RNA sequence: AGCCAGGAUGUUGGCUUAGAAGCAGCCAUCAUUUAAAGAAAGCGUAAUAGCUCACUGGUCGAGUCGGCCUGCGCGGAAGAU
């Protein structure tokens, strides 16, 4: 159902991460399984409007990156404390 | 009126309130009242907000207070010179970091919880906001 | 010209005061043998051509007294 | 009127109008609702 | 409120009655009391008359089943219909009563 | 959104009802007719009554309603040569 267009984090660290949050993106990472994990920068308002749906925490989520289409499922999320927005997502491979 | 029944010591240093909060996810009920500002709450404020909420839902529903003071404020009396020892205790406070969920409620409609929390938000020294049950 | 439904539960139901406790405690129970005859005799000023129309209408008024429907 | 720092629509027929940079509240039904310095 | 399926549903409820119609009344009802309505509802099934008051712009969806587009374009003003399903007449006569009995509208159809 | 029109019956819903008819109030808040009529949102009532709204039809015809993230503003804001 869900399909997420995404870029690749070329720089990692909190300075680039807070630049990336202030640029109205936010980072996340896919891990689990046999492959080395993959770090993602992606758009904020898109997924912020996705995640209110209850199906977001249940169904299987496809993500387009490099053209490659990856099937994952959501595990945990670093929400910001008081504003209604997000910081970081841990995705788990299938 | 909310007060530790026994403490390890009489007094405590002043301390600081640097950083953010822990108790952030809504974990008991359906609706939550969360701190946005940064400061400290008295037991009188907490009890008055509790009375406002219980007034608005009149009796019915279950209400959680996720906070408890466990910090005194020493106050030297009127017309006492400086020094001569740290003052006596007159009121207890709770440390507030931003994003701390303060109150929690289950068993009512959403609009009623919303208006009850905006009644109790005026009882408080800080800006507070409204949150739902999440994952 | 037609008698009210609130007073008919003092001569054909069993209670002599009013409710007291509408949905806190049941006092008695009402079957359908008491009200079909009264609904049949009261076909002078009603709303509804079918008898089914005012059947549940007359029954549903008495429910706020701590009475049990028996059907 | 009554001049309170925070003004509210009080009924169905209360109304918010800015006049001379000052907020005023007018009711068509009840004269008590009339307010200023919002 | 009013679902699009609800607006479909009123059409699907009325259209088979229109298919099972003999003649009908398209009137004006500019002001009729509840006590002026309930006896007319009684006389409805009491003579076998099936009357409805619809969204007046929402009829031609069900009326468009020719041969029932006959007096189609009579939607101006508030209207209402009364189909008769047995012995045509005895439904239009029921409003030919009130056309001189309630001192109001000339019926449009 | 205006404007034309409706907006009931059982029903004063039970009651400590002095007196309560949605009409301060304690309880649930359910049934007819239809397009709708909350057994009720709120002013009035000695208690009624009378005048609105939540709802529905028509007239008119292109946008309309208030939630969020935000930059900048407004009131709040009165002292003494
Ligand atoms: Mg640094
Ligand atoms: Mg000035
Ligand atoms: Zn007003």
């Amino acid at each position: 159902m869900f399909t997420i267009n995404a870029e690749v984090r070329k720089e990692q660290g909190k300075g680039a991460s807070r630049r990336l949050r202030a640029a109205n993106k936010f980072p996340a990472i896919i891990y689990g399984g046999k492959e080395a994990p993959l770090a993602i920068e992606l758009d904020h308002d898109k997924v912020m409007n996705m995640q209110a749906k209850a199906e977001f925490y249940s169904e299987v989520l496809t993500i387009v990156v490099d053209g490659k289409e990856i099937k994952v499922k959501a595990q945990d999320v670093q929400r910001h404390p008081y504003k209604p927005k997000l910081q970081h997502i841990d995705f788990v491979r299938a | 009126m909310l007060q530790p029944k026994r403490t390890k010591f009489r007094k405590m240093h002043k301390g600081r309130n640097r950083g953010l909060a822990q108790g952030t996810d809504v974990s008991f009920g359906s609706f939550g009242l969360k701190a946005v500002g940064r400061g400290r709450l008295t037991a009188r404020q907490i009890e008055a907000a509790r009375r406002a909420m219980t007034r608005a839902v009149k009796r019915q529903g279950k209400i959680w207070i996720r906070v408890f003071p466990d910090k005194p404020i020493t106050e030297k009396p009127l017309a006492v010179r400086m020094g001569k020892g740290k003052g006596n205790v007159e009121y207890w406070v709770a440390l507030i970091q931003p994003g701390k969920v303060l109150y929690e409620m289950d068993g009512v409609p959403e609009e009623l919880a919303r208006e009850a929390f905006k009644l109790a938000a005026a009882k408080l020294p800080i800006k507070t906001t409204f949150v739902t049950k999440t994952v | 010209k037609t008698p009210p439904a609130a007073v008919l539960l003092k001569k054909a139901a069993g209670i002599k005061s009013g409710s007291g406790k509408p949905n806190k405690d049941k006092v008695g129970k009402i079957s359908r043998a008491q009200l079909q005859e009264i609904a049949q005799t009261k076909a002078a000023d009603m709303t509804g051509a079918d008898i089914e129309a005012m059947t549940r209408s007359i029954e549903g008024t008495a429910r706020s007294m701590g009475l049990v429907v028996e059907d | 009127m009554k001049v309170r720092a925070s003004v509210k629509k009080l009924c169905r027929n209360c109304k918010i109008v800015k006049r001379d940079g000052v907020i005023r509240v007018i009711c068509s039904a009840e004269p008590k609702h009339k307010q200023r310095q919002g | 409120a009013l679902n699009l399926q609800d607006k479909q549903a009123i059409v699907a409820e009325v259209s088979e009655v229109a298919k099972g119609a003999l003649s009908a009344v398209v009137a004006d009802s500019r002001g009729v009391t509840v006590d002026k309505m309930t006896e007319l509802r009684k006389a409805g099934r009491e003579a076998g008359v099936y009357m409805r008051v619809v969204r007046n712009t929402l009829l031609r969806r069900a009326v468009e089943g020719t041969p029932f587009e006959c007096l189609k374009d009579a939607f101006v003003g508030p209207t209402l219909i009364a189909y008769s399903m047995e012995h045509p007449g005895a439904a239009a006569r029921l409003f030919k009563e009130f056309a001189k009995a309630n001192a109001k509208f000339e019926v449009k159809a």
